[PDB]
Parts: C-alpha cells; sequence; structure tokens
C-alpha cells in the first residue's frame, strides 16, 4: 500500500499549505522560490512505474539551504544503486533559480527513522515537513516534531539492536498525526494497516 | 530527530 494522494490532505492539515508545492516523481524540477519558504514531497521513481519511495525536500532562501529528508538516511551512493534516484539535477536547477549566488547549503538526513520493513515512508515526510514550516532554520532535529522520533546510523538500518527505537519512531509518528490531522483521524485504521511496520517484511 | 550533513554547493 504505501500512501497515496493522502501526504496532500496530511501536510495542509498540518499547516505546511503556505509553503507546500505537492508531490512529485523523481522528475521534480527544483524549487523557484528566491523569497519564500517552499517543501514538496518527491517520489523515488517515475510516475510510469506507480511509485517506490517517498521523500521530501525543503527550500530555505533566506539561509540559503535546501533540506533532503529521505526517512531512511541513504548515502547518495545508495539511492543511486538502491533506487536508481539522482537528485543533483534538482539541486542545480533549484539554486540557479532561487539563488542570486546560483549557490546553496544541501543539508541531508544521515540517519534512519524508518524500520526496514515499514511502508510509512509517506508519513515521515509529512511529519519532517511539519518541523520545516515551524522550525525552518532547524527541521531535522532540536525541534518538538522530530524531538519525538530518533534516528539511527544507516549502518545500523537491518540490525536487530535498533528495531525497537525505529517501531517506537512509527508509534510517535502516527500519534502524531492522531493529534494534528483530522484526515488521518477519520482514516487512521485503514492507513495504519497500510503503512505498518512489518508492512513489507519478506515472507 | 535526524543528524545531517551539510554541503556547500556552487552551480
Amino acid at each position: 500500500g504505501s500512501s497515496e494522494q493522502e501526504l496532500k490532505a496530511i501536510v495542509k492539515d498540518l499547516g505546511c499549505g503556505p509553503y507546500f508545492l505537492g508531490t512529485y516523481d523523481k522528475r521534480f524540477p527544483g524549487f523557484v522560490s528566491p523569497h519564500k519558504l517552499a517543501c514538496a514531497i518527491v517520489n523515488t521513481a517515475g510516475r510510469e512505474t506507480g511509485g517506490v519511495h517517498w521523500m521530501a525536500f525543503a527550500w530555505n532562501p533566506r539561509s540559503k539551504t535546501c533540506y533532503l529528508f529521505e526517512p531512511f538516511g541513504f548515502s547518495d551512493q545508495r539511492l543511486k544503486q538502491v533506487y536508481q534516484f539522482e537528485y543533483e539535477s534538482l539541486l542545480r536547477r533549484s539554486a540557479i533559480a532561487s539563488s542570486p549566488d546560483r549557490c546553496i547549503t544541501l543539508e541531508k538526513s544521515t540517519q534512519s527513522v524508518q524500520g526496514p520493513n515499514s511502508a510509512a515512508c509517506g508519513l515521515f515526510c509529512c511529519m519532517f515537513l511539519h518541523a520545516f514550516a515551524n522550525w525552518p532554520q532547524t527541521p531535522m532535529d532540536h525541534n518538538p516534531t522530530m524531538n519525538l522520533i530518533t534516528g539511527v546510523p544507516n549502518s545500523m538500518l537491518n540490525s536487530p539492536q535498533v528495531q525497537p527505537t525505529l517501531r517506537r519512531n512509527q508509534e510517535q509518528l502516527y500519534s502524531f498525526l492522531e493529534r494534528h490531522s483530522p484526515y488521518f483521524r477519520s482514516h487512521s485504521a485503514q492507513i495504519r494497516s497500510a503503512t505498518s511496520f512489518c508492512h513489507l517484511k519478506n515472507m | 530527530g535526524v543528524q545531517s550533513l551539510k554541503r556547500r554547493r556552487c552551480f
């Protein structure tokens, strides 16, 4: 299942409407936002294939920062090898369009908050964007939203040692969305089932 | 939250 055409409703519930460009596939052009905070949810795949995995990009023109929150925190190389996904192009187009000097600071997550069998990627992205909308200079951590979940080194993604941390992250995610999204509340059971912690576990 | 890496990029 995962999350489909749902993020929009949830992200709107979370107060991101004034900054949210929408959901895109891997062809996301980038940001043309020299003066305003902006963000987007971006799939690793093209629309042609259905959608594989969700990430969040956010742009702060005042701090000159582009944020990438991909819930597993994979390296660029692992994004290319696991998902055939490259964000160099959209980063370049964003900086050309949005920065007077054609430069930016890329800030990207290096830790996993999501279990390796979880289908909650899209929901984690929604949570990050609430953090961005409310704390645009420190969306990754040290803020009330992201203080609710704990990243672990991406190298330990499949370690039995950290699985309870990642399960608790998912519990906090859902409860976060219960508290802040009427859309989530009214679809609570269906979304939990379609995004569950062991949803993609191999049999 | 998550730790993050920062990279200056110019195009």
